[PDB]
């Protein structure tokens, strides 16, 4: 898990 | 490809036809037949809606919270893949995903798959960006969770078909109805459905969509409904699907973003226009 | 290996000894030296700060925003990555990057640098969750953004250097003074500066920090200023880069994340705590 939420 | 859509089934460009994953090109060269028992689009076959039954609404997916219950939905793209609305995301404090069931109550309390990340689209417009900067709340209000593990298909279980940008706009959008659904709630600022509710709403023309509205409908979004007719969706439909049938196929094309709120005389539901998030969707889900 | 650091320049690994990415290890096994010219943490050697002179800072990003520019500050990790904190991220319409620059004028005047993604800390607490949730707000407020294209260096660019969490831990965290710098205002509800400033900030203990105020600094987080001193960081230098000088190379040790207004009496700068978040680091770089 990158723990992480991307923003595209 | 105007007339007649090029004769293709699905998707066309000149001509030469093609059709969505898991479909093959029939011995005609314009057909469209399902190539495997998974493939996307295929169907047993919220206010003022019916109960959708088991496998009616097999991509219908359903955001989690342990305090909040299910407070979103979202459409199966494939396995490992969800959309949904960006306002879905961090509204809650934990959130996991729910795939074939419709009962309300055995959701909640059920297991619950695992969510991996989750991709939100940079443009997203809270209503806090929109008032500072005037901006049109809720735009780009696009999503997509990526499970930690595949999901298990069945024919309850199965992807939503996702059209090329031309072919929504020019055979999709065009069609008369759409399908909406969501366990959100029955009745404005009313109680959550206990079940799995499906709706079926009317494209509405541009035009007649923005002069209705308090606020900018941008060209990212498009709204459906009835003018009078008190059917719509509603809190807690977030990031529910919106799909066109064209030949016994279901594709993906819109997704329960906002509204003023809910089934009000003069007034439509707002929703994503996948035709324009056609790139985005297929970079990540391409990976 | 906590006795002087094994006598080791760098990271020290009970005793086994190494170096910052772009660093060699001497034939004493204990010396670092710089393996090219852009070799991260070297240099050329906010209230009340100073004007850092062009290639003092050479880590410093600047965010910008078509309609506010320069709204906060990053911190260069690599040529593709952009450290910065949470809170900078989706409070604006645009975000781009612009670096090498000192001038808040012509930064926002000249050409940019685009964003492709940008990596949110799950965890991350805006104010909005820690009052729905009770939790602390801005904990876990750091974030990282990913150039479109890479960052070209020279004199003027190179990034911080990323040290190891027991490094920053045992040593870093350890020493008097840690420096920070920015573009935002130069006093609490005051204008924002025309140049990139810089400041000393001497490192505070814990306690000192929990006492000082009625919002208490998580684990995650460490607070450094001046008791009576009028300097800290500000509005606007959230993101900007929080670095500890070991050996006279630059490793990255906080982010500006927030505070009680700025430079007030008995009170300090919050920084995250980067120590922390090492791995969560070394996962997205890969
Ligand atoms: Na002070």
């Amino acid at each position: 898990d990158i723990f992480a939420d991307i923003f595209i | 490809c105007r007339v007649d859509n090029g004769n293709c089934w699905h998707f066309c460009k000149h001509i030469q036809c093609s059709c969505a994953e898991g479909y093959l090109l029939g011995e005609d060269g314009h057909s469209c037949v399902a190539g495997g028992n998974f493939s996307c689009g295929r169907n047993i076959k919220i206010v003022n809606g019916m109960d959708c039954k088991l496998g009616e609404c097999p991509w219908q997916a359903a955001l989690v919270d342990e305090k909040e219950g299910v407070f979103c939905g979202g459409t199966i793209l494939s396995p490992i893949y969800v959309l949904t609305a960006a306002h879905c995301i961090n509204e809650t404090e934990t959130i996991s995903v729910v795939v074939g069931e419709i009962d309300k109550s055995r959701i909640e309390t059920g297991p619950l798959l695992s969510v991996d990340k989750i991709y939100v689209h940079k443009k997203f417009v809270p209503p806090q960006k929109a008032y500072k900067f005037d901006l049109a709340a809720y735009d780009y209000d696009i999503a997509i969770i990526q499970m930690k593990t595949p999901i298990q298909f069945s024919e309850n279980v199965v992807p939503a078909c996702l059209p090329t940008a031309d072919f929504a706009n020019q055979v999709l959008m065009k069609q008369d109805f759409g399908i909406v659904s969501g366990f959100g709630r029955i009745v404005e600022k009313g109680p959550k459905s206990k079940t799995l509710k499906v709706l079926k709403v009317p494209y509405v023309d541009r035009h007649t969509c923005m002069v209705s509205s308090e606020t900018p409908i941008t060209p990212n979004m498009f709204c459906a409904g009835y003018d009078t007719l008190p059917r719509d969706a509603c809190q807690g439909d977030s990031g529910g699907p919106h799909t066109t049938v064209y030949r016994d196929t279901h594709f993906i094309t819109g997704i329960v973003s906002s509204g003023e709120g809910c089934a009000r005389n003069g007034k439509y539901g707002n929703y994503t226009k996948l035709s324009k998030f056609i790139p985005w969707i297929k970079r990540i889900m391409r990976q």
